[PDB]
């Protein structure tokens, strides 16, 4: 029993939603930090072979010129949101000549985060970290699967983020930098991560207003490493 | 949950046919590919002939263009089809878009098609696990790997079907960077890893190449036979 | 315990319809096909040999196709009056669009894709028939082909029905010939084969069916054959016999 | 034929050897008090059935024989000669003569824990609101009877416990076992279950015996499963005088003056095979299960079977509970003593993180789980 | 003789029949008329056959109402597929060694 | 000539076997007893030298001791000596048990060490960790604080050598030992699950550190939920008498318990967490190289003509047990002595790997992913 | 032979319906030690505990040998996985 996306529970409540909420649990962590000066965002690859090349497994892709993302748990349901969320802030460019703001973008998202339905397909099982600079200045925004979309000044997801968020409110306040929430990151990172800190495992993501290009970091994320 | 049906979650968050579904392609027969730098190269074990038919429509290895190849496990019928619309979607490209095919779109295209395949109502996961190896830009050579999930994920190497984990571990003891391809080079690799097979029968090898210009080129069990006794001579001087 | 449809995969991963597909290959009549060139051909075992039917279809099995193919059948029966006319219908239209013959394997293929479509979707039976393929072309010459429940398709020499079959395949192997293309030579052996697999006593002529398929100075005539040449097979097969037991 | 040569001799000196010890082979606190105690008597035991008036004239049964009619010798206390006593009648005057104990039956003596077993409650980590519960059940009204009475509510006499197999109830049973202060009685289920007919209920009897002599005591069930909450019965005729010994404890037990100053907590790992003739509050008023904790108590849990083991001072233990997705303390107790075997597979003085990184991986990685390993990526 | 075929054609008729107008020491029996939950009475049954028949003259059991393999108490793993077929082989391993000797006339109906 | 060495060495044990007081004090204690001796039951000691006993029939008497040993050892529970004059409490019964204990275990060891199977040395490895490194070498369990593991599971498919691995293990040890196939409690007695268990883990705790052998069992975790509409036997609750025993109170002292079975997930899984049962050690298919020492200890002492390759059998078919290797080691030894041979060609190989390997039929592919 | 065949082609009776229990070999082996040369016979998988116990006596672990089991039925897919 519960089995069916069209059935209550004596006392809730979904039981397929939850398994989608337990199904995040497995994905790789991922770290994304809303201050003043900017958005800064990292995640772990988990890479498996030496012949697994590190820059094609996608985590930060880029959904406008100033809009980063970071994906979570299942694979190809992020695959479809990211292709959708693509289009669709086109679309927004198309029929106003702006920017749709990211707030916008995931309404537009979560429209169909809970579209599920196979007759009258299945849930999805990706959580999704949204980054970027409207008018308002940068933004960070966390959705789920239930399309319950909320706001986050500093959201962990994933494996392990109980103690991400509880080491990361140990840390965290309204009048961070950037650099320092970098490495603030990081080390949260290194902590939660498994394998030793390198090159190869992680990867940053950071848009400012006046660096809305390139919302990453390439190989100078190697002397930022080496500077803890 | 339970293992019926391909929508429902596990309680503690799985999907049991997607990792199901992998296991027929766990449980196929044994195909590797490589990139040398300016020759690609790829091929298949188990000929398995039962000596009273023709081979020759047997091939687990095709093309859809003339700059990219294919190789697949699991059970055939899947890839017979997944080949079929995957010529189309290849010509198709053709049609609007005149470049030659990059290989990461007919990847990103199975793949998706693979996905939007296994999302809906009762339709049958397509139990394959295709290698699709190619080099387009430049002449830069790329093989990626598919998955019953969906998930392209570009690779240098790779090995599939009965024991891969063998067979892997023998490109991670060899995988030398350098030098360079050198398609010797290559060719003794397809070598190595033919005879780290996991029968090595000697006579059941299939392999074809790409030098990234060509077309494939399907080869004759005696320079093979000369490139096992070559293994088998520097394998002495290692006595 | 996972048998309830076709689809979904069982938990190693193996299919169940696609089994037992198989089974229902195994208790049907028993064909085969013969290696030879210049011409060949098909056996057949009737079912229902009872004395009180008509036998004015001339063809129970085999079903002339286009022009320069027959096929034989196995398996559930109207099933396959459903896959001969959509079969039928497939070459007509390729010759239709073309003003070509179907050069047969993509004929196959075709039917392939058909039997595989009700193998992958939910909830349909799979076709249970296994049939032969006879056949001519311009690039290969004579043909045989065997289809199967799960869409795959091997080009034999020397073909494979079910249950009452594996020992002829063990004959037909034992008894390999190569070189020889002698219809007589292949007629003969597939009287040994069908004398050793049916139970028919001394094989009696009605209880058998043969058609052949030549090639006639560019026509393709097939060559479903009366009975009389069928009795004096057996007369020589029985001689061939005695022949054998001039070893005692 | 070395061989040969040397098992013969072998075995020809030890036939020798033999053939040693086969050559070799060549009363006042006991015994003068004896004859003074043999002109004593066999007599036997009884148990009364009734009084009459103005005289004895006691009729007996002991176990078998008969209901027996006896006299009472004339040194008795002819007062307490009453019903319910065991007395001792004679094999020639077939009088009472000397009272006896009742059937105490030291077996069910037997079942009283008589030590008081070390596990803290600070070992039970994880579950600080369960056993926050359970505190108030056994500590408060045992220490505190004014709350009760200044607010007028009843106390939870009965407890039950439910949950997975590993999760904590044996450590919460010697747990408050170890801060008793009170007659502490575990309850083997099997205790009841003996062979003839009509006993477990006298089981249930001996229980209840030692209950209402004293105060504040404490039976401990475990297991109930043994004594059972199903009444499994169709046309097939088995097994059911268990039932009977467990309706037996129900009548006993609840309803028609139940115990009084007695506080019982029952534990089983499978609940639905509960009667619902205890089911019912007021005779177990709190279904308390516990869970895996989070990983705040997972840590908890890797503090207290660490503290008392080698390892690094540098280690954490939020990354280890991390790869404990789901897990109990005796999971992570086989953790600990699985790194230190990997311990001992090296020569160190103490643990590292990758001594419990391969024990995470012995204990759940390389558990069977069936079937069985699981390679594919999909997720990262 | 395994005699079958319509209830009342004269099955019960003959064998009583028979019975009527016997010469050795019949036994009327009905197969499951004094089954006790015991799977392989049947055994019991076959032991009072042998050394009845042997303790009697050769002794003519007819067993009637051929319900002597499943009794009442079938109480096994699957439903009573083993069972029934237990109860069956059963009879079979005394039925293939009598003596072929052992003059006692078995009849099915 | 050996066989007469190896003869007169067990005749001589048998003889060693059959090697198995006060000239008036102890008459005196002849007297001190009468002749036909009982066994009774104290149920007090009131201790002005006369008790109340309790008999098998249930007639309980004030009967005087007679004390030459301390009276006091024997206590209510403890059985004692009853004449049949006055039933006088005679004196000193060692403590015995049921005749089922002598029956569970085996005085022997009598097959060999690791030596015996061929090639498993990881988990061999482990079960050596757990049994012969606690007993033999208990330095660093009390030098690093560490508990070792109590409960060994054997599994995976059958005549992978479980029962070698058991005699293996019984081999090899100082401390006792005991056998019990605990399966034997098909009875119909209600109660008598638990009687066994208490007397056995009693005798084990009294004897010495021991191994406590379960051997097979995979039949009785019956699932842990019910039986069905009603069920109830005895299993669960003789089962749960064993699972109380192990892993409840009272504790478990220097006890060990190994055990075995083929198939694994019918078992009952509140036996299977650990620290109730610690290891579980998977015995698969093996390889094709440990396949070679199978065939070098069943070739160790037999005429094998070493023009024959046994790695070409090894190399033919690659999923068989090492039971299947004896078979073949055996039977095509047979082969050859169908007509008076000295040794064994390649052919008796080739019939007996043919014949034993009549096993697994199915069916009918696959054979076709393909 | 001139041994002491034993023919135990019975059927899986007693076990828990009249009686006890213990009835394939469970003392039957015992006597095959006190009649030490000896065959035993057996038409037959049905019960899934006795037989098990049983297997467990005779496999390997029984005596001194020459004491052997002749199974002899139909029909072999029909049978447990021991
Ligand atoms: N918080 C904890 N701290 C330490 N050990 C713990 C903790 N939680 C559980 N354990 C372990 O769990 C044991 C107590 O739980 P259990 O023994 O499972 O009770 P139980 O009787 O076995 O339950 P079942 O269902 O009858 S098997 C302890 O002896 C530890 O091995």
């Amino acid at each position: 029993y519960d089995r069916g996306v069209n059935t209550f529970s004596p006392e809730g409540r979904l039981f397929q939603v939850e398994y989608a909420i337990e199904a995040i649990k497995l994905g790789s962590t991922a770290i994304g930090i809303q201050t003043s000066e900017g958005v800064c965002l990292a995640v772990e690859k988990r890479i498996t072979s030496p012949l697994m090349e590190p820059s094609s497994i996608e985590k930060i892709v880029e959904i406008d010129a100033h809009i980063g993302c970071a994906m979570s748990g299942l694979i190809a349901d992020a695959k479809t949101l990211i292709d959708k969320a693509r289009v669709e802030t086109q679309n927004h460019w198309f029929t106003y000549n702006e920017t749709m703001t990211v707030e916008s973008v995931t309404q537009a998202v979560s429209n169909l985060a809970l579209q599920f339905g196979e007759e009258d397909s299945r849930p999805f099982g990706v959580a999704l970290l949204f980054g970027g600079v409207d008018e308002k200045g940068p933004q960070l925004f966390h959705m789920d699967p239930s399309g319950t979309f909320v706001q986050c000044d500093a959201r962990a997801i994933g494996s392990a983020s109980e103690g991400a968020q509880s080491s990361l409110q140990e840390v965290y306040h309204k009048s961070m930098t950037l650099k320092e929430a970098i490495k603030s990151s990081l080390i949260i990172l290194k902590q939660v991560m498994e394998e030793k800190l390198n090159a190869t495992n992680i990867e940053l993501a950071t848009v400012q207003p006046g660096q809305n290009f390139h919302m990453f970091t390439k190989e100078e994320l190697e002397e930022v490493i080496k500077d803890i | 949950s339970y293992d019926r049906a391909i929508t429902v979650f596990s309680p503690d968050g799985h999907l049991f046919q997607v990792e199901y579904a992998q296991e027929a392609v766990k449980k196929g027969s044994t195909a590797v590919g490589v990139r040398g730098r300016d020759i690609v190269v790829l091929g298949v074990e188990k000929k398995s002939v039962a000596k009273l038919q023709d081979e020759r429509t047997v091939r687990k290895i095709c093309a859809l263009d003339d700059n990219v190849c294919m190789a697949f496990a699991g059970l055939t019928a899947d890839a017979r089809i997944v080949i079929n619309r995957a010529r189309v979607e290849c010509q198709s490209h053709r049609l609007t878009v005149e470049d030659p095919v990059t290989v990461e779109y007919i990847t990103r295209y199975i793949a998706s098609l693979k996905q939007r395949y296994t999302q809906s109502n009762g339709r049958r996961p397509f139990g394959i696990s295709a290698l699709i190896v190619g080099f387009d830009f430049d002449g830069t050579p790329r093989l990626y790997q598919t998955d019953p999930s969906g998930t392209y994920h570009a690779w240098k190497a790779n090995a599939i079907g009965r024991g891969a984990k063998s067979v892997r571990e023998f490109l991670e003891k060899n995988y030398t960077d350098e030098a360079i391809e050198t398609d010797d080079l290559t060719i003794k690799l397809v070598i190595k890893a033919l005879l780290e097979v996991v029968q090595s029968g000697g006579k059941n090898i299939e392999l074809a190449v790409m030098r990234r210009d060509q077309s494939l080129k399907i080869l004759n069990p005696e320079e093979i036979e000369k490139y096992v006794a070559e293994i088998e001579k520097e394998k002495e001087e290692n006595e | 315990r996972y048998d309830s449809r076709t689809t979904i995969f069982s938990p190693e991963g193996r299919l169940y319809q696609v089994e037992y597909a198989m089974e229902a290959i195994g208790h049907a009549g028993t064909c085969l096909g013969i290696l030879a060139n210049d011409g060949v051909l098909l056996a057949a075992e009737r079912r229902n040999i009872h004395k009180l039917l008509d036998e004015v279809f001339f063809s129970e099995k085999i079903y002339k196709l286009n022009e320069d193919m027959a096929c034989s059948v196995a398996g559930i029966t109207s099933d396959a009056n459903v896959l001969t006319n959509e079969l039928r219908l497939i070459a007509q239209r390729y010759l239709l669009q073309y003003q070509e013959p179907i050069p047969c394997e993509q004929l196959v293929t075709a039917l392939c894709d058909i039997k595989q479509a009700y193998t992958q979707f939910g909830g349909k039976r799979p076709f249970g028939v296994s049939l032969l393929y006879i056949g001519w072309d311009k690039h290969y010459g004579f043909q045989l082909y065997q289809s199967d429940p799960s869409g795959n398709y091997g080009g034999w020499k020397a073909t494979c029905i079910g249950n009452n079959s594996a020992a002829a395949v063990s004959m037909l192997k034992q008894d390999y010939k190569e070189g020889e293309m002698t219809l007589k030579s292949a007629l003969a052996l597939a009287i040994k084969v069908l004398n050793k697999t049916m139970d028919v006593s001394k094989l009696s002529a009605e209880k058998v069916e043969i058609a052949t398929l030549t090639r006639e100075n560019g026509k393709t005539v097939i060559r479903v054959l009366k009975q009389k040449e069928v009795e004096q097979l057996i007369k020589k097969h029985e001689e061939e016999e005695a022949k054998a037991e001039r070893e005692k | 034929q070395v061989e040969d040569d040397i098992q013969q001799l072998l075995k020809k000196i030890n036939e020798l050897t033999g053939i040693k010890e086969s050559d070799t082979g060549l009363l006042a606190a006991d015994k003068q008090t004896l004859q003074s105690e043999q002109p004593l008597q066999v007599a036997r035991c009884t148990k009364i059935i009734n009084a009459d008036s103005e005289d004895p004239k006691y009729i007996i049964n002991v176990k078998q024989f008969a209901k027996f009619v006896v006299d009472l010798s004339d040194q008795v206390a002819p007062t307490d000669i009453e019903e319910g006593m065991r007395v001792g009648v004679d094999r020639n005057k077939y009088q009472i003569h000397i009272p006896l104990p009742p059937k105490i039956d030291p077996t069910v003596t037997m079942m009283q824990v008589e030590e008081k077993p070390d596990v803290t409650y600070s070992d039970v980590g994880g579950c600080k609101e369960q056993i926050e519960k359970l505190r108030e059940v056994v500590e408060t009204p045992l220490l505190h009877p004014e709350r009760f009475v200044n607010l007028g509510i009843e106390p939870p006499k009965g407890v039950l416990l439910f949950g997975p197999p590993g999760t904590g109830k044996t450590l919460c049973a010697r747990a408050v076992a170890n801060r008793t202060d009170a007659c502490f009685i575990r309850v083997i289920g099997s205790e009841l279950v003996q062979k003839y007919v009509g006993e477990g209920a006298r089981m249930v009897r001996e229980l209840f015996e030692m209950a209402r002599t004293k105060k504040a005591c404490l039976i401990f069930f475990d297991e109930i499963d043994a004594i059972g909450g199903a009444r499994f019965d169709d046309g097939a005729g088995g097994d059911n005088e268990v039932q009977r010994t467990m309706l037996e404890l129900i009548n006993q037990l609840d309803g028609f003056d139940p115990r009084g100053n007695i506080k019982v907590l029952m534990a089983t790992n499978r609940p639905d095979t509960l009667d619902p003739a205890l089911m019912r509050p007021g005779r177990l008023d709190r279904k308390i299960e516990f869970s895996l904790p989070d990983l705040e108590g997972r840590t908890h849990i890797f503090k207290i079977h660490a503290r008392s083991m080698s390892v690094e001072r540098d280690i954490r233990f939020e990354l280890l509970a991390r790869l404990c997705p789901n897990s109990t303390g005796a999971e992570i107790r086989s953790v600990c003593t699985e790194a230190g075997m990997f311990a001992i597979r090296a020569r160190r003085k103490i643990a590292t993180e990758k001594d419990f990184l391969e024990a995470v991986n012995k204990v759940i990685k390389s558990y069977a789980k069936f079937s069985a390993t699981p390679r594919y990526m999909t997720y990262n | 003789v395994l005699m079958y075929g319509p209830p009342g054609c004269g099955k019960t008729m003959l064998a009583k029949a028979v019975a009527h107008h016997t010469t050795a020491a019949f036994i009327r029996v009905v197969g499951s008329e004094f089954v006790q939950k015991y799977l392989g009475e049947g055994p019991r049954m076959v032991r009072d056959v042998f050394r009845l028949a042997k303790e009697n003259a050769p002794a003519i059991i007819f067993i009637d109402e051929i319900d002597a393999i499943a009794t009442k108490r079938f109480d096994a793993q699957t439903g009573a597929d083993r069972e029934v077929q237990r109860i069956l082989l059963e009879l079979l391993n005394q039925m293939d060694g009598f003596d072929q000797n052992v003059n006692v006339k078995v009849i099915m109906a | 000539l050996e066989r007469i060495k190896d003869y007169l060495l067990m005749e001589e044990e048998f003889i060693r076997n059959q090697e198995q007081k006060q000239e008036e004090e102890r008459s005196k204690v002849d007297d001190l007893r009468g002749t036909p001796m009982s066994v009774g039951t104290l149920e007090e000691i009131i201790d002005d030298n006369h008790a109340i006993v309790s008999t098998s029939v249930g007639s309980e008497h004030y009967v005087s001791i007679l004390s030459f040993v301390d009276k006091d050892l024997l206590e209510p529970g403890c059985s004692v000596l009853l004449n049949h004059k006055v039933h006088a409490v005679i004196g000193v019964l060692m403590d015995d048990t049921d005749p089922l204990v002598t029956v569970m275990k085996v005085e022997k060891a009598p097959q060999e060490t690791y030596a015996d199977i061929g090639g498993l040395d990881n988990q061999i490895q482990e079960i050596k960790e757990s049994v012969e490194l606690p007993l033999t070498h208990p330095e660093y369990y009390e030098e690093m604080g560490i508990k070792p593991p109590k409960g060994v599971i054997l599994y995976g498919p059958p005549g992978t050598g479980k029962t070698l691995l058991a005699k293996a293990v019984a081999n090899q040890t100082s401390a006792t030992f005991l056998r019990v196939v605990g399966s034997e409690l098909i009875q119909k007695y209600l109660g008598d699950g638990p009687k066994l268990v208490r007397e056995l883990f009693r005798v084990a705790e009294e004897h010495a550190p021991s191994i406590v052998f379960i051997d097979e069992i995979d039949a009785i975790g019956t699932k842990r939920y019910d039986s069905n509409s009603g069920g109830e036997r005895e299993i669960q609750r003789t089962m749960l008498e064993l699972l109380n025993q192990l892993d409840g109170f009272d504790s478990r002292g220097d006890v060990k318990v190994i055990m075995a079975t083929n198939r694994i997930e019918t078992l009952d899984p509140a036996l299977i967490r650990p620290g109730r049962i610690d290891r579980k050690i998977e015995f698969p298919l093996p390889d094709e190289k440990t396949k070679k020492r199978i065939f070098q200890i069943h070739t160790s002492r037999m005429t094998l003509a070493d023009d024959v390759t046994l790695d070409d059998l090894i190399m033919a078919k690659d999923d068989l047990s090492g039971a299947d290797i004896k078979a073949i080691c055996t039977e095509a030894g047979l082969m050859a002595l169908r007509e008076r041979r000295m040794k064994v060609t390649n052919e008796d190989f080739k019939k007996s790997k043919e014949n034993v390997l009549y096993k697994k039929q199915e069916g009918t592919p696959e054979g076709l992913y393909l | 032979t001139d041994c002491t065949f034993i023919r135990v082609s019975g059927s899986e009776l007693v076990q828990k319906f009249i009686g006890e229990g213990a009835r394939m070999v469970r003392e039957l082996f015992v006597m095959a030690r006190e009649h030490a040369p000896s065959i035993i016979f057996m038409d037959e998988s049905e019960v899934q505990r006795t037989m098990l116990e049983l297997l467990n006596q005779l496999d390997g672990f029984e005596a001194t040998k020459n004491i052997k089991v002749i199974m002899a039925t139909n029909r072999i897919d029909i049978l447990d996985s021991a």
